[PDB]
């Protein structure tokens, strides 16, 4: 019933930009936390951005790494999470994942299949 | 930035043996609301991560009961009592109490040769 499907990755040269999308269904969107996590090809999961539900004023929190370059947003009418990425560089190349929280106290209870982003011309 | 130190990096096991993975936060991880948002994740080869344990210790629904988490202060352990082929992959501990939220370096559970 719960679905998360990312989209928006691609191949891009340094300094360029992209907008990731996360379409969802199977739950009342506005009531859950949503997040963006990425994993460079070697490496470890890395939390990037996060945005809370309506009861929490849709507050957000960013990782210093993407601070001021990335910006998260959510379209509550359509139940879609996005991510505007600017001034991209090598350390940004990875698979990006969207995830929704859990009411009993958990981040990333559900994950989308993630999309790829490759930087470097 | 609260650092999450995971150990070991490589844990070779034999199917059916117990196995323990540990984490180590560099500071307390108690959120101001009282909860300790320490979870464990499992990323199988090619798949996306899966939630195993939340709030240090609560096994997420649908997760095999061979998984269990525990800990106190800055020490957290994820235990697997009977390793199944399907449990092979990379495990990540994660703290979602203090910003910026942080994962451990990951622990690769693999077949012992
Ligand atoms: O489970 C219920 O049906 C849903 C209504 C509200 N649940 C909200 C959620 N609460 C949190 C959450 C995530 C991390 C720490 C503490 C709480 O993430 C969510 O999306």
């Amino acid at each position: 019933e719960v679905k998360l499907v990312e989209s928006g990755g691609g191949l891009v040269q340094p300094g360029g930009s992209l907008r990731l999308s996360c379409a969802t269904s199977g739950f009342t969107f506005t009531n859950y936390y949503m997040n963006w996590v990425r994993q460079p090809p070697g490496k470890a999961l890395e939390w990037l951005v996060s945005i809370r539900n309506k009861a929490n004023g849709y507050t957000t929190d960013y990782s210093a790494s993407v601070k001021g370059r990335f910006t998260i947003s959510r379209d509550n009418s359509q139940s879609i999470l996005y991510l505007e990425m600017n001034n991209l560089r090598a350390e940004d190349s990875a698979t990006y994942y969207c995830a929704r929280g859990y009411g009993y106290g958990a981040w990333f209870a559900y994950w989308g299949q993630g999309t790829l982003v490759t930087v470097s011309a | 930035q609260v650092l999450m130190t995971q150990t070991p990096l490589s844990l070779p096991v034999s199917l059916g043996d117990q196995a323990s993975i540990s984490c180590r936060s560099s500071q307390s991880i108690v959120h101001s609301n009282g909860n300790t948002y320490l979870e464990w994740y499992l990323q199988k080869p090619g798949q996306s991560p899966k939630l195993l344990i939340y709030k240090v210790s609560n096994r997420f629904s649908g997760v095999p009961d061979r998984f269990s988490g525990s800990g106190s202060g800055t020490d957290f352990t994820l235990k697997i009592s009977r390793v199944e082929a399907e449990d092979l992959g990379v495990y990540y501990c994660f703290q979602g109490s203090h910003v910026p939220y942080t994962f451990g370096g990951g622990t690769k559970l693999e077949i012992k040769r």
